């Protein structure tokens, strides 16, 4: 019932590696993103 | 109160009067004094009226006790459980004699508000009324605006 | 409560002693030459028990200390803490009452094993302050039933219908000097050798040092 | 003066019967006179009702109010008594059954103005009042969900008489 | 034979059975002597009653937070359940999620995940069906998914379930964890268990392996609500231990010609180290690649 | 402190009845309190009710095992035979068997077309604990009966009850005695609805069951009239129809509750036992 | 400005007993793992804190003995040891500061 | 309108301000850790770390040592800022100090910190640490990183 942080309960060694992570995982969603036209729009 | 107060419903105790009536008042239980002044009527009521009134009253058993005492008291108990004490101090034995027979017409529920001047189990004979009762019925009971046969 | 009365003509009157004049030791083993000696001792002061009550027979006793116990503990089942003075001394009457003044005790007598034994009779220091004191101690060994409820109605201790063996060795004591004395229960021997009581009923934590922070934990 | 908080605990039960479920200990704990507002205390009191006994020394002891040290105080030897003095067997199986504060006796004195005036100032006291009850803390009350108001409505609904008539 | 509801009927009364067995053989409170070994609270002793209490009735000596805290102890230095009656004075230690090497807590709540979905898998198929359950393999935590093998009917050797119903497996999961049942455990000998799960012979032929390594052919039992289980250790005390919980994968194991065991994979988090909504989708992926232990 | 002694005496009367209502005390029996011979309160019993009653009898009535054990297990206790008194073990069994089929009587006269099983319900309703220990605590049977615990347990107070009918069947007859049943028993029917005392699962298989009988076609549900049907108080009424003719209409708000409640209105008109059905006639035979 | 009328019990239990008035409960308690004393999650734990500060004021007590008069901190580093400790090769040349009582087991010799 | 005011208002003005986090800074170089109100301590912290870096220019810089001169109120600890403590932090660029909130102080209830220079003699301070690598939570994330390794390699 107590409030609960990303990073409350991970060690020394997995707070980085998380953050590289998500970190990561934003850039590729954007990065996927960048060619709207080959991906079948909607009518232009 | 009447909204400072309880309220009950006109009711009876065992459908009293339906099939025969039971007199509700079972008990009577006097208290005079031999010598206290505040007794003087509770004693000329117990001389020439209490033994009358017994006579008439079979099924009520009354019980006079002579206690020093100087508030002369008749407790009246009923058989729905009620007990009602009524104060007879410095009453005359015709003032007694009235309040005595009062208790025996009584039935033993509540001297409180009655809601209503009547009661019956069974108000309505034909039916009661209901949104529906004056309202004519249509064919195939089709709502108002339907479409029919779709 | 706190402080004993001053310096005056008037002082506090006793009715009853401390402890045990003579310690009667159970002997090892007593659940079922110096022998000799002992006899010596015990006549000696049944005599003086009989220099202030010429009627007093120790073989009768054993009877009357076997009343005196199971109407003490009966006033336990009441809290007739009136009778209870008479039967019990006041060096007794706290150790069997201080702990129950808000519990039910339900206790019975239901059988005597052995007949009761008198087993030491001591008197006190002749003139100790003009009174004189005759402790007579008493084996008894019988079959008790005892429970003991606590506040709220709840089985604290016991069984109400099981009924076990007690060896006791019971001190009783009169004031001899004393016109109105009585024998009355004094306190109770407890031998070394004797078994555990039974367990209660409830768990404990028994609960370990209360350290300060500069203070560390020594195992 | 009246005194009948320290009196409860002075109750005797009979033993109950075998087939009875047993009974809670309750203990009834105060502290008399404290230099404090009841008004003030009362939060506190009002704080820890209903609360498990360790809730509550866990909730007061991070509390900024002086009221909270003399709560937790009291909280801490009415657990001591419970476990010594009225059988409780776990010292933690305990709950705020009962938590208020109440007005002390106070004293008087004379606060002083300008131009000669003055008003009475009360130096204020008050108690603290805790009952202790044996086991789990009761669990909170649900909040009524719209099942329970429809229910309820429609209850209402289905128990109007007619009115003023035979 | 025995139907579905039957049998569990059945395993109860043995179950219930021998745990009033077991308490018959002290009638007479005993008082044992637990001595506290942990760094807190250190030297308090638990005059307890033995057979009856269990590492929880010392905790609750203690405080709620042992209470809430303690997940598994550790009695002479072996992990023991919470709800496991002691038996003779002795020393204990109590174990958390965030220890400095929670490794038995990690293990103690791995088994406890796996068997509650052998309990959800037990109930999910229709009673046309017939669903023997056979182990919950051994997996480390770090494999990243709890297993269960199942052989389920063989009608079923083309389904594999959807996503639509590995949701209800999960959903029936989590009401077991809303139903907050203890984990109830019976050290019994082999004779008592190969009774209880004689119906099944993957049961049996477990039962018989676990009673082999010991040498008084003792068998661990645990129970919640109505579904019984032979365990390879101590389990955590309560289900609602758990807050998340996911029954992520199905996998057919190899060779599928004797017999198609599937493998149900779950992935659970307790309350005490609950996980990001993000983190909590990195680990549900993971735990659906198949665990291949040894 | 002021003079006098009336208001302090008038106070200290306030303060005992507020100890009272603060601390009710147990209930004891009406025997047990001041003002009471027996005897007496036996003859009152009588005299109220009109009924020649044997005294003899009557005090029988009201003696139960229970308390006859009771009586003998303290008279041991205390070391102290005149206690030859008989129970009312005897007395009931034959005010109940009377009762039964005075009551059976009554009803098949009365309501000639409701079946055996609706008219045994009726007569176990109207003997039943609940109505008769009602009609007991008002005709005051349980001042009277000699019991072991107080208040008389319900059971108790039906057994003395029926020993009073015992009683009067012995004392006055079995024409008397019907009248007493009348007066007392059938007067508890009155406001009742029929399923209020005969309580039925599934009236729509008896009724399909008592149509059957009487070589009726089965019963088709419609709707009659609707209300509200998409809303949260909708109102329905079905009517029930043999051969295209409607027997009965209930209504609901529901079409399973008002096809049910349909169900019951029509067994109401089958057994005769309506709401406007002629009333009981408590009237004197001439 | 003076009240126009007193406020009812009623009105002053409705502001009394607002829940913005009202103590919050507090959910970043927690058990120190060192001790078992309760903490803040985001505060030091008030035991193990007062532990180090008594210790600190022991050493602190020596250091002032050793430098015995104000104006005199060293212009080295300083160690303290513990009964039956000697100074190792890194700390030649720093000021040693002995403490009459064994090393604690969380103030360890680094 | 506070926006963008990076200083408290602190002390009978902005003289006393300085006055009062110089003095909390000659303590704090005196005894290597101190104990005051949250918000001073927060405030003075930011003087301590760049009191450091005049250390590290050297006792030859003239301006770094007056910097000291008005720093340290009492003048044996500037021999220890640039001796003693700067010769300490030399391979450390920044990060001289940790600041750790404490239980508020019993008189006032005020918000309390301690404040230390990283590297000094006194028992250690019992610090907040990270949960072990080894919780369930940190071993299915390790399990996780180690899966990522492998497949990255392919």
């Amino acid at each position: 019932k107590s409030g609960t942080w990303w990073d409350e309960h991970l060690s020394e060694e997995n707070v980085p590696f998380i953050k590289q992570l998500v970190s990561d995982e934003d850039k590729a969603q954007l990065a996927s993103k960048l060619c709207p036209l080959k991906d079948e729009p909607w009518p232009i | 109160t009447a909204r400072g107060t309880p309220s009950r419903f006109l009711a009876s105790v065992l459908h009293n009067g339906l099939g025969r009536y039971v007199q509700q008042l079972q008990r009577l239980s006097f208290s005079v004094s031999r010598d206290g002044a505040s007794s003087r009527g509770a004693r000329e009521f117990v001389e020439r009226e209490v033994i009358d009134f017994a006579r008439r009253n079979p099924g009520v058993v009354i019980y006079v006790n002579s206690r020093p005492c100087c508030v002369p008291r008749v407790v009246a108990e009923y058989l729905n459980g009620a007990v009602r004490e009524e104060s007879i101090h410095c009453k005359s034995v015709e003032e007694i004699s009235t309040l005595v027979q009062k208790l025996a017409d009584q039935s033993g529920l509540d001297v409180i508000r009655i809601r209503k001047p009547f009661h019956t189990d069974n108000p309505s004979i034909q039916g009661q009324w209901h949104p529906f009762t004056n309202k004519p019925t249509t064919f195939r009971g089709l709502r108002p605006r339907e479409v029919q046969d779709p | 409560l706190v402080i004993p009365p001053e310096k005056s003509d008037r002082s506090i009157h006793l009715a009853c002693t401390a402890g045990i004049f003579d310690a009667y030791v159970p002997p090892e083993g007593d659940a079922r030459t110096e022998r000799m000696k002992k006899t010596m001792a015990s006549q000696v002061s049944i005599r003086r028990i009989k220099d202030y009550d010429a009627n007093f027979k120790i073989k009768d006793f054993p009877e009357k200390a076997k009343d005196i116990f199971i109407e003490a503990h009966l006033c336990l089942n009441n809290s007739d803490h009136d009778r209870l003075h008479t039967l019990v001394t006041e060096h007794c009457f706290p150790d069997m009452t201080w702990d129950i003044k808000y519990k039910t005790v339900r206790w019975s007598f239901v059988e005597s094993l052995e007949p009761s034994h008198v087993v030491q009779v001591r008197c006190s220091s002749m003139m100790n302050q003009g009174n004189v004191y005759g402790q007579i101690t008493v084996r008894m060994h019988t079959r008790q039933t005892l429970a003991i409820y606590d506040r709220f109605g709840r089985l604290m201790y016991g069984q109400e219908d099981v009924p076990k063996d007690v060896l006791e060795y019971v001190v009783f004591e009169k004031q001899l000097t004393n016109p109105y004395g009585s024998w009355r229960m004094h306190t109770k021997i407890v031998p070394p050798w004797a078994p555990p009581k039974q367990p209660i009923l409830k768990t404990v934590m028994i609960p370990g040092p209360q350290l300060k922070p500069e203070e560390e934990y020594e195992e | 003066i009246s005194r009948k908080w320290e009196k409860k605990n002075k109750i005797v039960y009979p033993p109950q019967l075998p087939g009875e479920p047993r009974r809670p200990a309750e203990i009834y704990h105060c502290r008399r006179q404290i230099k404090y507002s009841k008004d003030k205390m009362w939060y506190l009191a009002k704080l820890i009702r209903g609360m498990s006994i360790d809730q509550a020394l866990a909730q007061l002891e991070f509390n900024d109010k002086k009221g909270a040290k003399i709560i937790k105080e009291v909280l801490l030897e009415a657990q001591d008594m419970a476990v010594r003095d009225h059988n409780v067997e776990f010292r933690s199986n305990l709950y705020i059954a009962e938590s208020t504060s109440g007005r002390g006796q106070c004293l008087k004195r004379i606060r002083y103005h300008g131009r000669g005036r003055f008003g009475i100032m009360e130096k204020v006291y008050c108690h603290y009042f805790v009952k202790l009850v044996e086991g789990p803390p009761p669990p909170p009350e649900p909040p009524k969900t719209a099942v329970a108001h429809a229910k309820e409505y429609i209850q209402q609904l289905r128990s109007r008489t007619i009115v003023h008539t035979l | 034979q025995l139907s579905p509801t039957e049998l569990t009927e059945m395993r109860n009364d043995l179950f219930n059975k021998e745990k009033a067995r077991q308490l018959s053989l002290t009638p007479r409170t005993e008082k044992i002597e637990v001595k506290h070994v942990g760094k807190t609270d250190p030297g308090t002793v638990f005059v307890m009653n033995k057979n009856i209490s269990t590492p929880y009735s010392c905790a609750m000596h203690l405080s709620e937070w042992y209470c809430r805290k303690s997940i598994l102890a550790l009695v002479d230095g072996q992990p023991w359940d919470m709800y496991k009656p002691l038996t003779k004075s002795c020393e204990i230690k109590f174990l958390t999620f965030k220890d400095c090497d929670p490794g038995e807590v990690n293990k103690a709540y791995w088994r406890s995940c796996a068997m509650m979905m052998g309990c959800v898998i037990e109930r999910a198929f229709k009673d046309e069906y017939m669903v023997n359950l056979v182990r919950a393999p051994e997996v480390p935590v770090i494999s990243g998914a709890f297993c269960y093998d199942v052989v389920l009917d063989s009608k079923l050797d083309e389904w594999m379930p959807t996503k639509e119903n590995l949701r209800s497996f999960t959903k029936d999961a989590h009401a077991l964890i809303y139903k907050d049942l203890p984990f109830e455990t019976l050290e019994v000998e082999a004779k008592v268990a190969l009774e209880i799960f004689q119906h099944s012979k993957y049961k049996v032929d477990f039962i018989e392996e676990k009673a082999s390594q010991n040498p008084e052919r003792i068998v661990k039992l645990h129970r919640i609500g109505d579904f019984i289980d032979v365990s390879e250790g101590p389990l955590i005390p309560r289900t609602s231990i758990c807050f998340q919980y996911e029954v992520s994968a199905v996998h057919n194991l190899q060779p599928t010609q004797p017999s198609l065991i599937r493998r149900f994979q779950g992935v659970s988090l307790p309350v005490h180290l609950r996980a990001h909504f993000t983190i909590w989708d990195k680990l549900l992926e993971r735990s659906r690649k198949m665990v291949t232990e040894d | 402190v002021k003079k006098g002694f009336r208001a302090a005496f008038r106070f200290q009367k306030e303060l005992e009845r507020q100890r009272l209502l603060r601390c009710p005390p147990p209930p004891v029996r009406r025997s047990e309190k001041p003002n009471w011979d027996y005897h007496a309160e036996i003859q009152a019993f009588g005299h109220r009710l009109q009924e020649n009653f044997s005294l003899d009898l009557l005090k029988t009535a009201f003696v139960n095992s229970c308390y006859i054990k009771s009586e003998e297990a303290k008279r041991q206790q205390l070391g102290i035979v005149l206690l030859n008194l008989k129970s009312n073990q005897e007395l009931s069994e034959q005010g109940t068997s009377f009762s039964q089929t005075c009551l059976t009587q009554f009803l098949e006269d009365e309501y000639p077309d409701m079946p055996t099983e609706g008219i045994k319900n009726l007569v176990d309703f109207l003997t039943g604990e609940e109505v008769v220990c009602h009609v007991a605590r008002n005709l005051a049977v349980e001042q009277l009966t000699l019991s072991e615990e107080f208040p008389v347990p319900p059971a108790v107070l039906q057994q003395t009850f029926f020993a009073v009918i015992g009683a009067l069947l012995q004392s006055s007859g079995p024409e008397r005695t019907a009248l007493f049943i009348r007066d007392f028993l059938i007067t508890q029917m009155t406001g009742k609805e029929l399923f209020e005392m005969w309580k039925i699962i599934n009236p729509m298989g008896l009724l399909v069951e008592e149509l059957k009988k009487r070589n009726v076609s089965a019963p088709e549900s419609r709707l009659t009239r609707q209300s509200g049907g998409t809303t949260a108080l909708p109102l329905y009424f079905v009517g029930l129809y043999c051969d295209k003719k409607l027997i009965a209409e209930g209504p609901g708000e529901t079409v399973l509750v008002a096809e049910e409640e349909a169900a019951r209105v029509a067994l109401r008109k089958l057994y005769g036992f309506t709401e406007n059905r002629r009333p009981w006639n408590y009237s004197k035979p001439k | 400005a003076a009240p126009k009328n007193r406020r009812t019990i009623e009105v002053n239990r409705c502001r009394r007993r607002n829940p913005q008035k009202l103590i919050k409960v507090k959910n970043n308690i927690d058990v120190c793992p060192e001790c078992g004393h309760l903490k803040q999650k985001h505060v030091l734990c008030a035991y193990c804190y007062e532990k180090v500060c008594k210790e600190t004021a022991e050493i602190r007590r020596q250091i002032g003995k050793q430098e015995g008069g104000p104006f005199k901190a060293p212009t080295i580093e300083t160690v303290v040891l513990y009964t039956g400790e000697t100074p190792s090769e890194q700390d030649q040349g720093k000021r040693i500061i002995e403490r009459d009582r064994k090393r604690p087991s969380w103030f360890t010799q680094n | 309108i506070s926006h963008g005011r990076v200083f408290r208002r602190m002390g009978l003005g902005p003289e006393s301000r300085i006055h009062l986090l110089r003095n909390l800074l000659t303590g704090l170089v005196r005894h290597e850790r101190i104990e005051a109100p949250w918000a001073r301590v927060d405030e003075m912290r930011g003087y301590a770390e760049k009191l450091i870096d005049y250390g590290k220019l050297g006792d030859t810089n003239e301006r770094a040592m007056r910097m000291a001169d008005f720093w340290l109120t009492e003048k044996d600890l500037i021999p220890k800022l640039f001796q003693v403590l700067a010769p300490r932090y030399k391979d450390q660029t920044g990060g001289y100090t940790r600041m750790l909130q404490i239980p508020n102080r019993s008189l006032d209830r005020a918000k309390m910190a301690v404040i230390e220079y990283k590297g000094n003699c006194l028992p250690p301070l019992p610090l907040p640490r990270r949960d072990s690598h080894l919780t369930l939570l940190n071993q299915l994330l390790q399990g996780l990183r180690q899966d990522l390794r492998q497949s990255q390699e392919a």
